[PDB]
RNA sequence: CUGCAUGGCUGUCGUCAGCUCGUGUUGUGAAAUGUUGGGUUAAGUCCCGCAACGAGCGCAACCCUUAUCCUUUGUUGCCAG
């Protein structure tokens, strides 16, 4: 939606052949996507995401690119999603049959912190070992209650989350991506128009998609 | 009455460096006892662990078969790395019979009424994958006739 | 070889000593013969007690006994005064007043003397030796330890010959001098064999 | 008489740097990959980057000790005030 007619973002003459059908012209000299088709293109994929969540498919959001590096949990705390914001490498998802040892190791802390046995000393566990749990919650807490591998993957930019696309295409996971003015759908199975470098906008956009995953509890 | 069956055991001995080391490999099958078959490879520094790894893979592997009434209707071939396992429906006598690495594979599939020979490589880790390529290759009649319009 | 005598030469290394006594060197053999005699009449009033080891100190004009037990009630008896029998069986041999201390064993299913008893009493009941051996390790390695080995001998699983078979988990430093290994050999002594078990437990250096 | 019956006692590569458990990925498989590449060290040692990770062992650390102050001793030793 465009409301008061305001338009911003990147690229003022360049666009790639794979984005050719989405762009209609330009506004504020930036290339603009057809305002008649934006909402039905967005709803089309959002309904399949809701259907995956409505058959207990677990949804993994990747927020490595700066405009989502906090908003992937700070704008989505009541959406029932899972999240990653750390830098990707080879094996960053495909090594799950090993990385489950770190999940087992996290559960071994939150099954002990709840007990009075953990509280009876001044810092030995109630500070020194809470600092150990709060450290592993930062790097693995956003996937600890998932298990196995995702049933759908979501990415903010197919240029920057390109190894999350690579690892998902190794496991066979369907990928959902945001597009604006230059994107390559190679390895992406659903596309939606939106924002990838706003300061602004992405916080509201994440709530407009992720809240349909907590509808899967119905 | 699901049964977990062993096919063969192998020992691989290697000189290092000074002295020697040796590991064992096992090949096992579990399947479902009717219309489904499944096999596992397992390698370890001791036989009971090689079999234990193999069972842990064999329970996590599956192949669906076009099977009816526990039996075959046509001759079928399956091939893997020089093993050219050819199977014929066997009747009017003993049901096993057949090559020594095939006898448990047919029985965890529920099709242990079949005469089979390897016609090439006798190595059990080739033979089992050529027998299973034949269980993947077979079809129902039913489907070989139902390819006709309407 | 390279099995050595763990209850002999290795037992004085990184461990507390089970005896301390002085004597005139012209009677050393007689005071060594009584170091066994003060145990001979005592380990018969501990016959049920699940004791891992005993310590017998003989200071001048005194004798002081410590018992390391998995079951502190069965050594103190009715009203907890029957512990004085453990003094009276050794004071009648030494001819001097005797002291008694009852010490508690931490994790009695991780102590080598008692793990070998818990396997021997299963082999007397004709259980499958690998089941008892693997359950003893899976129990001990979950109570603590850095590694453990078990070796069973005699009539294994119904065998027609004596035989020997083992099982090991983790690290067992048998060639390291500071390893603090805990050890025992046991025997079942049946009509059909001697039926033996040997156990080596490692929990930490020094 | 014989380590050519043993156990114990130690001897050696050698303070050498390398060996395993739970695992991933690749191949029909022996096995590979990682442990390769860029820098470096006493050292598969410490880093950089990367399809690999945790956990162990050895190394280092730990333990023993020496080059010199501070406090405690103070004699039949020492002797400045």
């Amino acid at each position: 939606m465009l409301k008061a007619g305001v338009h911003f973002g990147h690229q003022t003459r360049y666009w790639n052949p794979k984005m050719k059908p989405f762009i209609f012209g330009a506004r504020n000299k930036v290339h603009i996507i057809n305002l008649e088709k934006t909402v039905p293109m967005f709803n089309e994929a959002l309904a399949e995401l809701n259907k995956i969540a409505s058959r207990k498919g677990k949804i993994l959001f990747v927020g490595t690119k700066r405009a989502a590096s906090e908003a992937v949990k700070d704008a989505a705390l009541s959406c029932d999603q899972f999240f990653v914001n750390h830098r990707w490498l080879g094996g960053m998802l495909t090594n799950w049959k090993t990385v489950r040892q770190s999940i087992k190791r996290l559960k071994d802390l939150e099954t002990q912190s709840q007990d009075g046995t953990f509280d009876k000393l001044t810092k030995k566990e109630a500070l020194m070992r809470t600092r150990e749990l709060e450290k592993l919650e930062n790097s693995l807490g956003g996937i600890k209650d998932m298990g196995g591998l995702p049933d759908a993957l979501f990415v903010i930019d197919a240029d920057h989350e390109h190894i999350a696309i690579k690892e998902a295409n190794n496991l066979g996971i369907p990928v959902f991506a945001i597009v604006d003015t230059n994107s390559d759908p190679d390895g992406v199975d659903f596309v939606i128009p939106g924002n990838d470098d706003a300061i602004r906008a992405v916080t509201l956009y994440l709530g407009a998609v992720a809240a349909t995953v907590r509808e899967g509890r119905s | 009455e699901l049964q977990e069956k062993l096919i063969a055991v192998n020992r691989v001995s290697k000189t290092v460096k000074g002295g020697r080391i040796f590991s064992f490999t096992a090949l096992t099958v579990v399947g479902d006892g009717n219309g489904r078959v499944g096999f596992g490879y397992g390698k370890a520094r001791e036989v009971p662990a090689a079999i234990q790894k193999a069972m842990e893979k064999a329970r996590r592997n599956m192949i669906n078969v076009a099977l009816n009434n526990g039996t075959l209707q046509h001759p079928v071939k399956g091939v893997h790395t020089g093993s050219r396992v050819f199977m014929q429906p066997a009747s009017e006598g003993t049901g096993i019979i057949a090559g020594g690495a095939m006898r448990a594979v047919l029985e965890v599939a529920g099709v242990h009424n079949v005469l089979a020979k390897a016609y090439g490589s006798t190595n059990p880790i080739n033979v089992v994958r050529a027998t299973i390529d034949g269980l993947e290759n077979m079809n129902s009649p039913e489907m070989v006739a139902a390819k006709r319009g309407k | 070889g390279q099995k050595v005598h763990p209850n002999g030469i290795r037992l004085g290394i990184v461990k507390p000593w089970n005896s301390t006594w002085f004597a005139n060197t012209k009677e050393f053999a007689d005071n060594l013969d009584s170091d066994f005699k003060v145990r001979q009449y005592l380990t018969k009033e501990l016959a049920k007690a699940s004791v891992s080891r005993i310590v017998i100190e003989r200071p001048a004009k005194s004798i002081r006994v410590t018992i390391h037990t998995a079951r502190p009630g069965i050594v103190i008896g009715k009203k907890g005064e029957d512990v004085e029998k453990l003094r009276k069986v050794v004071a009648d041999i030494a001819g001097v007043p005797a002291q008694i201390n009852i010490a508690e064993v931490r994790k009695p299913e991780l102590d080598a003397k008692l793990v070998a008893d818990s396997i021997t009493s299963q082999l007397e009941r004709r259980v499958m030796f690998r089941r008892a051996m693997k359950r003893a390790v899976q129990n001990a390695m979950r109570l603590g330890a850095k590694g453990i080995k078990v070796e069973v001998s005699g009539r294994l699983g119904g065998a027609e010959i004596a035989r020997t078979e083992w099982y090991r988990e983790g690290r067992v430093p048998l060639h390291t001098l500071r390893a603090d290994i805990d050890y025992n050999t046991s025997e079942a002594h049946t009509t059909y064999g001697v039926i033996g078990v040997k156990v080596w437990i490692f929990k930490g250096e020094i």
